[PDB]
RNA sequence: GCUUCGGGGAGGCGGCAAUAUCCUGUGAUCCGGAGAUUUCUGAAUGGGGAAACCCACUUACCAUAAGGUAGGUAUCUUGUACAAGAAGCGAACGAGGGGAAGUGAAACAUCUCAGUACCCUUAGGAAAAGACAUCAAAUGAGAUUCCCCAAGUAGCGGCGAGCGAACGGGGAGAAGCCGAUUAAUGCUAAUGUAGAAGAACAGCGUGGGAAAGCUGACCGUAGUAGGUGAUAGUCCUGUAUUCGAAACAUUAGCGUUAACAUAUUAAGUAGGGCGGGACACGAGAAAUCCUGUCUGAAGAUGGGGGGACCAUCCUCCAAGGCUAAAUACUCCUGACUGACCGAUAGUGAACCAGUACCGUGAGGGAAAGGCGAAAAGAACCCCUGUGAGGGGAGUGAAAUAGAACCUGAAACCGUGUGCGUACAAGCAGUAGGAGCCUCAAUUUAUUGGGGUGACUGCGUACCUUUUGUAUAAUGGGUCAGCGACUUAUAUUCUGUAGCAAGGUUAACCGUUUAGGGGAGCCGUAGGGAAACCGAGUCUUAAUAGGGCGUCUAG
RNA sequence: CCACUGUCGUUGAAAAGCCAGGGGAUGACUUGUGGAUAGGGGUGAAAGGCUAAUCAAACUCGGUGACAGCUGGUUCUCCCCGAAAGCUAUUUAGGUAGCGCCUCGGACGAAUACCAUUGGGGGUAGAGCACUGUUUCGGCACCGAUGCAAACUCCGAAUACCGAUGAGUAAUAUCCGGGAGACACACGGCGGGUGCUAACGUCCGUCGUGGAGAGG
RNA sequence: GGCUCAAACUAGGAGCCGAAGCUGCGGAUUUGAAACUUGUUUUCAAGUGGUAGGGGAGCGUUGUGUAAGCCUGUGAAGGUGUGUCGUAAGGCAUGCUGGAGGUAUCACAAGAGCGAAUGCUGACGUGAGUAACGAUAAUGCGAGUGAAAAGCUCGCACGCCGGAAGAUCAAGGGUUCCAGUCCAACGUUAAUCGGGGCUGGGUGAGUCGACCCCUAAGGCGAGGCCGAAAGGCGUAGUCG
RNA sequence: UUUAUUAAAAACACAGCACUCUGCAAACACGAAAGUGGACGUAUAGGGUGUGAUGCCUGCCCGGUGCUGGAAGGUUAAUU
RNA sequence: AAUUCCUUGUCAGGUAAGUUCUGACCUGCACGAAUGGCAUAAUGAUGGCAGCGCUGUCUCCAGCAGAGACUCAGUGAAAUCGAAAUCGCAGUGAAGAUGCUGUGUACCCGCGGCUAGACGGAAAGACCCCGUGAACCUUUACUACAGCUUUACAUUGAAC
RNA sequence: GGGUUCUAACUCAGGUAUAACAAUACCGAGGACAAUGUAUGGUGGGUAGUUUGACUGGGGCGGUCUCCUCCUAAAGAGUAACGGAGGAGUACGAAGGUGCGCUCAGAACGGUCGGAAAUCGUUCAUAGAGUAUAAAGGCAAAAGCGCGCUUAACUGCGAGACCCACAAGUCGAGCAGGUACGAAAGUAGGUCUUAGUGAUCCGGUGGUUCUGUAUGGAAGGGCCAU
């Protein structure tokens, strides 16, 4: 039967947690010599989705 | 879906990131409260997937401290955490 | 329309659509089975051809004239110049050979659309597939097909748009063989194709007519059927129930016959290079399958697979053939149904519709139902042209039910009555308001209802679109009818109800909204990429810090 | 057989004609009958001509209910509330998305608004020449008189903004979630840029009104 | 209009007019508040302009159950008036028409509401009794017939064509041909007339044409060649 | 000759001229191929292109891009 | 100049007067030799200019003839159209008013003419812009493919 | 590792028979060529599918498109125009860290070449200089200028804030570890600050037990860095 189909590609970049989303950083895959060792290290790890972004999250992802 | 007017989308400027495991699809946490629905003492894989407290593709479980045991049980093929393991224990239970 | 075998029992010679001659108990019409006849065209088949036509040849016979009767004469395939087939048409579903684009990606080329539309070949009641050179990796299972899950998961993907499994679980059905083939023939049983019987209501009042009203009965294994002059279990046809077949068909069982088939374990095969295709999988780290090209084994001390590849282990034996069911579908036959339509609807088509009409053609493609219960469809008279049309008469319950006929709306056009209106400037009304006219009460011009509206104030339509419209912006000649937020599934939130740390089954089974079916799903725990751990967990050398969680209702 | 000129005709007698004239009229002529070439094809003494009143790609059917950020339309009633025409981004600019603004529900409860008193930072209006410039006169670049400036300031308000305390009044503020609409704004004041201190001009800021508001 | 010790202007002053503002009176309604407490009642306070849009409460229509009910020939639906009731959508009653059906209530489901879309179909308006009546070759009159004669028939006269507007065919059409009869519609008027309606009749071949024999272009084409399929080509021939 | 239906011309064609291709299973064209046209022709022929009776005539440029000839060198596919 | 922008170039001719015409000059924006140059008899419903003749082309229109128009009888369209009790002017106003303000004028209804307005009718402007619209055409735009061509393998062999 | 020859594959749109077309046989001419299939390079508007931006006092043309400074900007922030003016797309292992030390520009006077201006001495001199660079704001504890030693231009992070639709961006005390300088208290996570920049996908590289399709590996993937 027809369903709803997730994005897959927004699949592949938010994961759920208990009160939301969380997603790795942009602005950390290359030309990183430039940057201070500050942003190197605070780009690095998990940040939560924004609240603004979450409707959009939960429309492209609706089953993770 | 996914469309914010021409701007590059969110999900397309976030990276993705990781990768999926086939282990964590075979493996099922059991919390101690669904173990009424168990029919007998003994709590192995066989049996909460007869209790139909785990999927019958489930290859092991892990007994997770979430509620509380009523009664003795023995475990078998179960990892129990050790909150789990005190609250067995001390409900009477053993774990092998 | 002819014969015959059955049925049936009084009418009948199909409809518009009657009339005439007639037929029918010596059994007609009618219904069912079988048979005979069956022009010409059309696969069209003796040759040709502008379909329904032209022209033949030949065998036997007859005639004696210029013909007649009965045949034979297409092509291709398979068998010994001879016999048997085929051809063409026609719903959907199957299998196969070819295979788009619009569209989506908010452009577009990879990709999507989609292996879809379409073209082409060819079956059968189904087809295809099918018995492991299959999966699995669990304590292993055990062909194919279909359904519910697994799961919008794993993956694929200008990692965009999108595409999208499998393992395994629950079911339906189960089967494995070496001819599970086809076609006749005969018995046996059943069915079908016409039929037969089939209960029980009277009186009174109303009414054109009773089935409705009142009173009192009766049948019921038959009471919500269709009709009948209004609404009938007892008026008719029916229904419940019980039943018939000379003949032929079909289905199943047994026996016989004749046609075909009947492998014996599989080499130009598996594998490989190159180019493509299929696999959810777009070359990708790409297994597996197919093959255009070029090659090319081992051959049970062997070989295939287990997603690059190697080792170990497990599993299975390709290069022979077959095989029911569960599954797909409706040109159709029967029965039954419908919170489907009711004449602008429902089929395009309720009616002489694939018609009229339009087009060279392929093709497109309408409109159009209703008197009355019964035609009792208006004898006769009158006006008129022996016309139309009408008025009497008559029929009918009703004729403004009179045939263009039920009802008979609106636009639109008349006729009659009342009031107003020919010195006055505009969205035509509204708020006042004199007069006149008309009905009803009232003791008699006084009110109240109705029509009209001199005169006065105010007052530039509606819709849409806009910053803003009387706008000289859009749209509408008017009326009547029709005409636009739906449906299926997924998902989220809210309400409500049942259950409640639990809730709920799906497919299926079922004597079927019940009951069964727990597979599965959601909730009950999170952290982390993951291994892993777990009220914690991740990062870190850190027990520090910090992140995300904990600190209940689904 | 043609079609050069003009009138007429243009809801025509005619979806290309009539009338008066005009050209060729033994030729690369005209014409009858049959046949051939078919759609990205044909045919073309070449005009993109013609291919059945259809041609820069025929017609019919099918894909097909193509797509249409565009235009139009969108049908019963009453009650409550009630916008926006901004910001950011955009192959975006008349589309759309997040935020702002509307509504509904829930949570919370004064955390909000007004005013008084009070703690702050400022470089504007004004003003001024101390700097950067610019300017006139006198004496001799410097002295003295005298002006001016968005990108000058030795100075410097009012308002506004950010805080504190306190009364009274008030259908506050904030957060979580369901549903939007809107992202063409217009004018009148105020402060400016632009223009010409033109524009019912244009671009900002701020207030009011219209939008979506009748009444005088 | 008109206005001059103003009906102008300056400065005062006092009255009055003036809005859907405010007050008075009556009524409805949203929210909140003290209570027999779900609109059970009495009030009170603040509100009640509105597009996009959000929220709330209802009306009507078709159909299903309720309903083998209830109503209905002592008159259903529908149509057309009137009265009456509700904030509204709308309800109810009743006269006339009509002639056979309708549907309370509460649920349930929708092909559920139309003025616009240069919407679709039918009908009917305005323009308007207006333009036009189709070659400017042309008609006049006497008789006849007839309900009726400019148009038909007959007659006399007149006019037009006459390398046609006469005659024979082919193509194409298909009965239009001839007679009798009729005039509704058709004929751009009338019609007694007609290529109109109806009913009868009419087409005669060895020599005319076709058929037939023969072939052109060009078709089809045993075998044959080519091509995924479909098909394309082609020889002998066979058509044309 | 032409824009059937607003353009008849100075546009097209034309005899004539040039360049170039083509040795015959010709080049070239249709076609998937078979089969065809070219042509039952044969370089005085056939195709393509330009120009356009006739008279007088037609200058310079081979840098670019084509075409033709050449191959010393550099680069260069599948393949191996 | 079918080519010249400036430009009606200059000079000459033709006319009373000539942005056109003819001749010439050369300062050729921006001629030129087979995308042929310059001429050229004949020819052309070809272009420009000039004359004779001739005229209602005109000054300047008059008269007449036929067919309509007009009236009567018969038959009987059209497009358009929200509804109309549908006047001028100066203002106003979505900015050019029958409809709004003020004011002027005007008794009600035809017929023949007329076309100044009703931003009159007709055709969802073809100009212009816009749309991540279409088509067809072009090329040293991109990406492909047909065709042609190269080599390797196969068909495909032997000897020196 | 090439040519020459041969014939037997293959070709003939040659002749002779087979009625004809075709095929077949023979003869003749070619001949391992040609031709065709697969693969491959070139060429290829012959044909197909498409693209060919936006802003803009209409569009085209021109200009512009991201970032920094000033003004516009109305004394918090923010605030537009095809408004008025300028810069950036880097540099530097010292021009970074620390400790220590120092003070500039100009003018006048004196002094060999030597002046208007070189170097030297004196006196005035809050900066009239410098600050790697545009401008603004800053700068004496100098943030300007020298010298010694150095690698804090560190690793893990970070209470808390600014700014902000998001994605981003900015500042940051403090804590742990390892240091550099200083006698020490201490200072140091680049540079006086504000420009010197580019998401994701894809691919490469240095690491890492995380995963590893029967199992062990491996491939591939993940995580950290680039």
């Amino acid at each position: 039967k027809v369903k709803m189909k997730t994005k897959s590609g927004a699949a592949k970049r938010f994961k759920r947690t208990a009160n939301g989303f969380k997603r790795k950083q942009a602005f950390k895959s290359h030309i990183l010599t430039k940057k201070s060792s500050k942003r190197i290290r605070q780009l690095r790890g998990l940040k939560m989705v924004d609240k603004s972004d979450e409707a959009a999250v939960r429309r492209m992802c609706p089953y993770i | 879906a996914g469309f914010e007017g021409g701007q590059t989308p969110l999900y397309r400027r976030l990276p993705k990131f990781g990768f999926t495991s086939k282990m964590a699809m075979t493996t099922a946490e059991v919390r101690l409260s669904e173990l009424n629905k168990v029919e007998g003492d003994v709590i192995s894989v066989a049996t909460l997937k007869t209790a139909n407290i785990i999927r019958h593709d489930m290859k092991r479980a892990r007994i997770i401290l979430s509620g509380d045991v009523t009664k003795a049980y023995t475990f078998q093929g179960v990892k129990v955490t050790k909150g789990a393991k005190q609250a067995i224990e001390a409900a009477g239970g053993s774990i092998e």
